[PDB]
DNA sequence: GATACGAATCTTTTTTTCCGTATAGCCGTAGC
DNA sequence: GCTACGGCTATACGG
DNA sequence: GATTCGTATC
């Protein structure tokens, strides 16, 4: 009368769907900030939901903090709503009772359930007590681990302003570039089951439950049944869920197991290279755009289409392709965002790349777009020639225009100023650098 | 650039209450103040560079001792310094002087960016307590400095009144006049009328139209005149009112406000100005 | 200092460019009490900026070139809190909203609505002040569906002297409500005068006054690019102008040379991988589009190893992505792709 | 005026057993009411194929008399935000009612498509803590529009679209409990206009039967007409220029169906168009989106219309 | 005060046998009040048809004297966002009946401005208080609807009025106004109609106001063209010919006389060129494909303004280069 | 010993409504 | 008995 | 989805 992903946990280490070196790491890295001067102090777990990142963590304190304990985990709860208590330092007040867990009383933090982190205001408190935490000049601090599952936000708010926790939850969005960066965090990235783990740990569940499969005739098909759910999903709790609906059922209803997200790049792939189980591009592309259309329909994909077109030959394929599309690229560009201009540019491509499909062709590595990188020296040069103006005007008596700065003054002028002043405090190299 | 000053609230109670004038009215005003310690005056200066610009000069003989020496024209040096630690600390003396003291305060300037040494000593009941502060401030260079001069104001043919004073009969009424524009929440215009003598406030909208009057006697030493002002101004110009008994208001035909306080320290007389565009 | 702005004239007497253009704008400023709406359009560098400076001298008298600068603050509905920098002086205000962004309908919905609605009733006369508006070309549209009735209704106590150049994506009523002043670029003569009046001011010695002509045929009739040039070339020499001293021309004019020397000479995929590296480079230093594709397709119709239908094809394609570009969001898109239809077409 | 109910409610199964359509998902369904151990279940599908009376009937059978304290139904007309989640929905699922073994409480999130991010981060650990007493089922119309880990501990039933003999079927029920006079074309083209949609198809025989009584082709196709996809996927199939523009006029224009409206169910059908070659198809697109460029820009006019048919009969013929 | 109305709004249907035009809705739903049971609504059509007039006429009959405590119209101009939504429209539901012992009605017009927030959470509120309350959509794009919506609320098209039905209210206003109307101008009023009797009031009352005498004299075509700027059906088969059969030199002239004989417009006359040459027997198949695809971006462009002559010119070019492919 | 499999890498800064906090207004109670 | 002030609370605002 | 490196296993 319970859920088989509830009755079938594993009771110790070795029952645990995860790769042998992903456990490893997680051991390696766990012993280590048990030490009493740990290197890292918190243990970020990035990856898809039903990875183990929660199944390994809470069998593996049970080995380790019953030995570092002078003589299990201390879940954070987000549904705790103490009176006299806004709902902006509850985690700040977990976090302050929860550095006295030391020896005499140790215990493994695990903060799986993060708090609202969708709300622009708690989401900096969150940040801020996570930098409090790895900057905390206290010599003797308690483990921590923090869980982040990595999923795609749906597209419910209605605006062009959505951030990056409006597409997606991920470990980039809720910490920032410091906190990743931070000496002391080591993230150890998961991935999802694959089919060898995720075919040994249903036939286990199928031998014990071999009772009831074998009263409902259910032993002849089974393999066929743990196969298939293998291939299509890499989650251990989907799949314990899809066998115990298909065994307690007494019928034929087709199983079905939760949709994965395509990701970026991942995408990028498919539109350039081509899916290797359907041949048909049409039903690609409309399952990509009815499935994944809070990716599909932005503009990094447009730039990452164009960045990376040139890997299908590592660059060795005809200038007449490129131009096609290119020119679709750019045509695109015009329909200011409709619905019917990501459909032509991504179906062009991928025409374009399936009449030039030959085996043998050794393709490349893809990239992010490089706009990012160009923005920012862009806003250095504007920085560079908001400086030239100001120094320009109160040094001097001129006003000049910005446009006349990037055309004539951010090149003539330092050329003029190394000569006239430092060949015989002030602006002497080129705005924003020289042109390399 | 030794600057060094003692204040006796006790000793003197107007210039005392003046400066109180001066400080309350640039704390509500906006954050940081100009303070220009010339020689002989003072001029407290809170410049936004629309928002109203407020020009007070506060003599040399207020204060017990006013030593001041610089290396640019005249002993001038300019401070930028925060108005929320100095309303702390001078409401601190005003609490002080409430539970019964005489004491005196020392001000000295102790070392950009320098702070002022505002000691003062507090008896209760015969024990010592020594309240130190430091408030930290700028040194405004002299550059910077001849940038700020005072708004000028003409009545080629304008009109200046003679605000009765608030000791008066008519200076209660003339300050709820003056406060019943306030109550309401939704104003952010008030049009001041000029008739040569009456002033009435109007607020004219898309919907309603208020027009409070003053039908009391009204001076004006020796036409129409209107101009549109905001509700914070109006706020301000009450709260200046209501600490001054010398109260000069000056309207100009769609050109500017002034609201124009004067204290008789007869002596060089303490006077309070707010430009208003 | 800088030579372009300490010989600038700051009379209408001391432009010596276009006699016709004088002319006309002194008959402008002779009744200064009717000034229509003027929308300034020419080449870049001819000088309307000084034009319209000696103008505002002749209006109001002197002291139009004491320029003050504050920097006024404008909130958007998301309360981004914009900046924007006003250069202002008596008698008139000088505003290039372009800057500011796409939020340049803020500022001409404010500044030019409470200027406009000031009067300025000074202690009788109210006159107008003139509002110089730089770049009129580079406004979003929105901008000037609200300065349109701004300045037809307030024409009282304001006046619009709008400095542009190819007064192409200005709407139809703003050209209609104003008076459209032509200024022609100088011709080489002009220009090699003006710079024999610089050398003999700043007495620098020269030999071959040819040289001054070389620079006027260079700047291709920019007096700020010719000046800019006279002085760096002058301090590279070290003030001996010899008569094989180099024409310096800015880097991204060399690099853009290059550029189309490696789109001739290679045309391949990888080559046009190189090409957006040297595009987003040149649009990581501020460098607009527009003027990029232009000078691209120039450069490659110079090319004297390219036949007449080369050339069709090369200014066919710059025409159809330059109207792609102007009606579009990212320009990377439409510089490879005319870069690629070069490639194609050329081979 | 009066008291009758509308079909579609006065004709709303009450049991699981009136429920037509996705037979082995109903089976699957009852077999659960009759076991009792429900897991958490997300049901999904096309507007009206009966995935709502579905769950309540099944909670009802599930619960018997214990139906008003052991199910909460929260819908997209209540305030689903966190502060719900993390009130309301926990209290309930605190609560210690008592039921029969194998029973538990359901919590019928209708809608749960529109629910925020911070809800249903939220309800995963309400459901995570919560799991052994009340039971989540979700009802929506995308599934991708749940997060992922809030998918992992479902039980993911996908309703598909009704075939023409269960709403047949399930159209003679009501017609026999209605005493309405009947044709078999009639029928047919109730069940053809109905495009798998049971309750378009109850609201279309009860106009028919008081409009004019006998539901006959004529009757049915004089107050509901065919649907404009398939007039626009006949237009956009045809061989001529005039024979494409004739059904656009005479089937879109003057029966009073908007431009955009005719771009925007072009493009969908454009995008399910089989038998045509895919550089067809794309091009195809992009003179659709082109029109719907200028149409959105304000010319919604039908030389616009035309002109988009007569470009889609250019890369017809050659391109 | 109702003769200081414009005649738009004058003339508005207050009961359901004034609403011409649409007839099998009509039938319909006066026998679904007839018969007691008003299901959920949806009135979809071009601006113009009728159904703001029908459903207020529909709700009227319904209630009779009590449709202020009984209607809730809510339309564009108010914040139907998800708040009211939740907030207005489900107390006006939940409560109960005020004393007419039938269901409250809670008319949605403009129902296309609506988020999507705010309809998909209209749809449980439908469904929830069908008993005691229904709803009714007005729209005339159906795109911006969702498809639950779409599928929970019985849809009627109101078609483009038709001819008999435009002539008969035509009738009406002349009989009420007292005025007279040409045959042959009867016929242009309904031609530029293009199905909606907004325009057939906003054109009769600038045709009445045209007229020196309003009691004696007769609304003529002329009449009708000038006050509304149209060109006159010979002068738009007069510029086709020149343009067809003439050379470049006489085409042109003989277009800028017509442009400049009264004023004409050249969206007008492209727009009534293309109706006179769809009835042509074209026997290409490209010289139709060109006609529309050069004459549709010559349309655009005139949306956008630019040089009048230069586009006169073209409409001459794409109509001369076209035919040159049929010979 | 061949091969299937698996991990790592390929990456980033106009509008509407909602969730939590800031703040002024009003009422209850101590004390002068 | 009356008033000032602290605590509670409803409401507009901000990201 | 592609390449490259590294195992485990049959
Ligand atoms: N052999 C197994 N290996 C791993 N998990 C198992 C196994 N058998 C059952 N489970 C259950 O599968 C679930 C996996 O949960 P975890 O992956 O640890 O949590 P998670 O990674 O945070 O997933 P999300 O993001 O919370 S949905 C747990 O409820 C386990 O009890
Ligand atoms: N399989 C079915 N058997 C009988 N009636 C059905 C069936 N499917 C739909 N209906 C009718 O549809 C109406 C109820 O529709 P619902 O089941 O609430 O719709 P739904 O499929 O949940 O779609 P959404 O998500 O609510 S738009 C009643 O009139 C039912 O009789
Ligand atoms: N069938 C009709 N019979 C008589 N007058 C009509 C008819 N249809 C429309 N009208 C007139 O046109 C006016 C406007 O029509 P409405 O019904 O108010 O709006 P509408 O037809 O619903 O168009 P939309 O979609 O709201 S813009 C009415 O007030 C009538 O004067
Ligand atoms: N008549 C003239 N005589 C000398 N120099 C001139 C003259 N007209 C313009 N210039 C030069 O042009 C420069 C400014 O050009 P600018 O006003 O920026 O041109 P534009 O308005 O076309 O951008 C000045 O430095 C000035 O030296
Ligand atoms: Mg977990
Ligand atoms: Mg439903
Ligand atoms: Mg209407």
């Amino acid at each position: 009368g319970e859920q088989w992903y509830e009755k079938f946990k594993p009771n110790c280490l070795e029952q645990v769907a995860i790769h042998k070196r992903k456990l490893k790491d997680v051991q390696e890295a766990l012993d280590a900030m048990f030490l009493p001067n740990a290197k890292h102090r918190i243990l970020l777990l990035s990856g898809p939901s039903g990875c183990s990142k929660s199944t390994v963590i809470k069998e593996l304190s049970k080995i380790l903090v019953p030995k570092y304990r002078q003589n299990k985990v201390t879940e954070f709860r987000g549904d705790c709503i103490v009176n006299d208590l806004p709902q902006m330092e509850s985690f700040s007040e977990f976090l302050k009772g929860a550095r006295y867990l030391v020896m005499s009383n140790l215990s493994l933090i695990l903060i799986e359930d993060l708090p609202n982190v969708f709300h622009i205001d708690t989401r900096r408190r969150f940040q801020q007590l996570i930098l409090q935490w790895l900057y905390s000049s206290e010599p003797l601090l308690p483990p921590l681990v923090i869980c982040i599952t990595e999923c795609e936000i749906p597209e419910n708010d209605n605006n062009y302003r959505k951030f990056g926790i409006d597409y997606t939850f991920s470990a980039e969005t809720i910490m920032n570039k410091e906190i990743l960066m931070h000496p002391r965090l080591k993230r150890i990235k998961f991935n999802p089951i694959n089919s060898t783990l995720l075919k040994k740990h249903l036939k286990f569940i199928c031998v014990q439950n071999m009772k009831m499969l074998k009263e409902k005739n259910k032993w002849n098909k089974r393999q066929e049944v743990i196969d298939y759910i293998a291939q299509e999903t890499g989650d251990i709790r989907s799949a314990i869920t899809t066998l115990q609906f298909w065994a307690t059922s007494s019928g034929s209803l087709p199983i079905s197991t939760r949709e994965s997200t395509i990701s970026y790049f991942h995408a990028i792939g498919k539109v350039i290279h081509g899916s290797h189980s359907t041949n048909n591009d049409n039903e690609m592309i409309n399952n990509l755009f009815e499935n994944s259309n809070n990716l599909l329909s932005k503009e990094d994909f447009k730039l990452g289409i164009l960045e990376n077109y040139n890997t299908f030959n590592k660059g060795e394929f005809s200038i007449s392709d490129a131009s096609s599309i290119v020119d679709c690229l750019s045509e695109c560009d015009n329909m200011n965002g409709l619905p019917e201009s990501n459909e032509y540019g991504l179906r062009e491509v991928r025409k374009t790349f399936r009449n030039i499909s030959k085996q043998g062709h050794n393709h490349g590595t893809v990239y992010f777009p490089r706009e990012w990188k160009v923005r920012k020296l862009q806003n250095s040069f504007k920085v560079q020639a908001e400086d030239w103006l100001n120094v320009s005007l109160y040094k001097y008596n001129a006003v000049h225009s910005f446009r006349n700065i990037t055309l004539e003054f951010g090149y003539y002028a330092p050329l003029i100023r190394k000569c006239q002043s430092y060949k015989k405090i002030d602006v002497v190299d080129r705005i924003g650098g020289p042109i390399e | 650039m030794k600057l060094k000053l003692i204040v006796n609230g006790c000793e003197a109670p107007d210039d005392y209450k003046l400066l109180r004038t001066t400080i309350n009215t640039v704390a509500s005003l906006r954050k940081t103040a100009i303070l220009r310690f010339n020689s002989e005056r003072l001029t407290i200066i809170s410049t936004p560079k629309d928002t109203g610009q407020l020009w007070c000069t506060i003599p040399h003989d207020v204060f017990r001792l006013y030593t001041v020496i610089s290396a640019r024209e005249l002993n001038t040096i300019t401070m930028e310094c925060n108005c929320d630690s100095l309303l702390s600390v001078f409401k601190r003396y005003d609490r002080v002087m409430n539970q019964g003291s005489s004491s005196n305060m020392t001000i000295k300037l102790q070392s950009p960016i320098c702070a002022l040494g505002i000691t003062f000593e507090e008896i209760v009941h015969n024990k010592v307590i020594m309240h130190s502060f430091k408030v930290p401030v700028k040194l405004l260079f002299r550059a910077q400095d001849t940038r700020i001069q005072e708004p000028m104001i003409n009545y080629i043919q304008l009109m200046m009144y003679k605000l009765p004073p608030i000791s008066g009969e008519f200076g209660s009424a003339f300050h709820g006049f003056i406060r019943r524009v306030e109550r309401y929440s939704n104003v952010n215009h008030i049009h001041l009328m000029g008739v040569k003598v009456e002033l009435k406030i109007i607020v004219n909208e898309l919907d309603w139209h208020l027009e409070i009057c003053w039908n009391g006697p009204l001076d004006s030493v020796i036409s129409t005149h209107e101009v549109i002002i905001r509700c914070k101004d109006w706020k301000v110009c009450s709260k200046l009112y209501a600490a001054f008994e010398e109260v000069v208001l000056a309207i100009s035909h769609d050109e500017s406000c002034v609201f124009h306080c004067s204290l008789d320290r007869g002596r060089e007389r303490g006077q309070i100005i707010y430009y208003i565009a | 200092s800088l030579w372009v702005d300490k010989y600038r004239p700051k009379s209408l007497n001391a432009l010596s460019h276009n006699e016709e253009l004088t002319n006309f704008l002194k008959s402008l400023s002779d009744q200064p009490r009717d000034l229509p709406h003027l929308l300034l359009y020419g080449p870049n560098g001819t000088g309307k900026k000084t034009r319209c400076m000696a103008l505002l001298e002749s209006i109001f008298g002197p002291g139009v070139y004491r320029l003050k600068i504050d920097v006024r603050q404008f909130v958007t509905a998301s309360n981004r809190k914009l900046e924007l920098n006003v250069v202002s002086s008596p008698y008139h205000l000088e505003i290039t909203p372009s800057d500011m962004g796409n939020n340049d309908r803020i500022v001409i919905q404010e500044l030019l609505k409470e200027v406009a609605q000031m009067e300025q009733v000074d202690f009788l006369a109210h006159r107008y002040k003139c509002v110089i508006i730089n770049e009129a070309n580079s406004l979003t549209k929105d901008a000037q569906a609200a300065l349109r009735r701004t300045m037809e209704k307030y024409s009282k106590n304001i006046r619009l002297i709008m400095v542009c150049d190819s007064m192409s994506p200005i709407i139809a009523p703003i050209k209609s409500r104003c008076l459209l002043i032509r200024c022609p670029a100088p011709s080489d003569s002009e220009i090699s005068t003006i710079l024999s009046d610089v050398v003999t001011n700043e007495r620098i010695q020269l030999e071959t006054k040819d040289i001054l002509k070389r620079i006027a045929q260079a700047s291709n009739g920019n007096l700020r690019v010719s000046l800019l040039m006279l002085e760096s070339m002058a301090l590279n020499n070290e003030l001996a102008l010899k008569s094989s001293s180099p024409i310096i021309k800015p880097d991204w004019i060399i690099v853009i040379h290059k550029l189309t020397r490696k789109i001739v000479k290679e045309r391949s995929v990888n080559s046009l991988i190189e090409c957006r590296a040297v595009l987003y480079d040149l649009l990581a230093h501020c460098i607009p589009a527009n003027i990029i594709l232009k000078e691209l397709t120039f450069s490659l119709l110079d090319v004297e190893t390219l036949n007449t239908t080369n050339k069709s094809s090369i200014i066919e394609y710059s025409s159809v992505f330059d109207e792609r570009l102007s009606l579009g969001n990212k320009a990377i898109f439409h510089l490879e792709g005319f870069i690629a239809k070069v490639m194609c077409c050329l081979d | 005026l009066s008291l009758q109910l509308p079909w579609v409610e006065k004709y709303r199964p009450q049991v699981l057993s009136d429920i037509v359509g996705n037979k082995e998902t109903i089976d699957r369904l009852q077999q659960i009411a009759k076991d009792g151990n429900m897991p958490h279940m997300i049901i999904s599908g096309m507007p009206g194929i009966g995935k709502t009376t579905s769950v309540h009937c099944l909670a009802h059978e599930l619960l018997g008399r214990s139906y008003a304290d052991g199910v909460l139904e929260l819908n997209a007309s209540d305030d689903r935000g966190i502060d719900v989640v993390r009130n309301q929905i926990k209290h309930f699922a605190q609560k210690k009612l008592h039921l029969p073994p194998g029973k538990h409480k359901i919590v019928i999130l209708d809608e749960a498509d529109s629910m925020t991010a911070g809800a249903q981060q939220a309800l995963r650990r309400t459901m995570e803590l919560y799991s052994n007493s009340t039971r989540f089922a979700f009802a929506c119309n995308q599934s991708n529009k749940i997060i992922e880990p809030l998918q992992s501990r479902c039980a993911i039933l996908r309703y598909s679209k009704l075939s023409d003999e269960d709403v047949l079927k399930r159209l003679l029920q009501i017609i026999k409990l209605e005493d309405v006079k009947y044709t078999n074309d009639g029928l047919e083209a109730i069940i053809f206009t109905a495009e798998g949609d049971m309750r378009q198809a109850i609201n279309n025989l009860q106009s028919t039967v008081a409009g004019h009584g006998l539901v006959n082709a004529d009757n049915v196709f004089k107050i509901v007409d065919s649907p404009h996809p398939l007039i626009v996927k006949k237009m956009l199939l045809a061989s001529n220029l005039e024979d494409s523009i004739q059904i656009l006029r005479t089937d879109l224009w003057k029966k009073g169906y908007s431009s955009i409206d005719i771009v925007t169910t072009s493009f969908r059908v454009t995008k399910n168009l089989a038998q045509v070659k895919e550089s067809v198809r794309l091009e195809m697109i992009k003179e659709i989106g082109l029109t719907h460029m200028r149409i959105l820009e304000g010319v919604g006019t039908y030389l616009q219309l035309a002109s988009m048919l007569a470009k889609i009969h250019k890369l017809n013929n050659k391109a | 005060s109702k003769e200081n109305l414009p005649w738009v709004e004058k003339y508005r249907p207050e009961t359901l046998d004034e609403v011409y035009g649409q007839n099998e809705v009509i039938t319909t739903v006066r026998k679904f009040v007839d018969e007691g049971k008003l299901p959920h609504l949806l009135f979809y059509g071009p601006p113009g048809t009728g159904k703001t007039s029908t459903i207020v006429a529909l709700a009227r009959e319904i209630y009779g004297k009590n449709y202020s405590n009984m209607v809730l119209e809510l339309n564009a101009s108010d914040d139907r966002g998800i708040d009211v939504v939740r907030n207005q429209i489900k107390d006006f539901a939940s409560t109960r009946q005020i004393f007419s012992k039938g269901f409250k009605l809670i008319i949605l017009d403009e129902a296309d401005a609506m988020t999507n927030a705010a309809q998909n959470a209209l749809r449980r509120v439908i469904e929830r208080y069908t008993k005691n309350t229904r709803f009714c959509v007005l729209a005339n794009y159906a795109h911006k609807l969702t498809p639950a919506l779409l599928s929970r609320c019985t849809r009627f098209r109101f078609q483009p009025l038709p001819q008999e039905a435009i002539e008969r209210r035509i009738a009406n206003v002349l009989v009420h106004e007292k005025l007279k109307l040409s045959p042959n101008a009867e016929k242009a009023l309904i031609e530029l109609s293009n199905g909606d009797m907004r325009r057939v009031l906003n054109v009769l009352q600038s045709c009445k106001a045209t007229l020196d005498n309003p009691d004696e004299d007769e609304i003529s075509d002329d009449v009708i063209y000038e006050c509304c700027g149209a060109p006159r059906p010979s002068d738009l088969k007069a510029v086709l010919k020149s343009i067809l059969e003439d050379d470049w030199g006489t085409a042109h002239y003989t277009l800028n006389k017509v442009r400049s004989a009264k004023g004409l417009a050249l969206i007008d006359l492209i727009e009534g060129i293309v109706k006179i040459l769809e009835d042509y027997e074209l026997q290409n198949e490209e010289t139709r494909v060109h006609l529309l695809t050069k004459l549709a971006d010559i349309e655009y462009s005139i949306s956008k303004g630019g040089n009048d002559q230069i586009q006169g010119s073209a409409v001459i070019g794409a109509i001369k280069a076209s035919f040159e492919n049929e010979t």
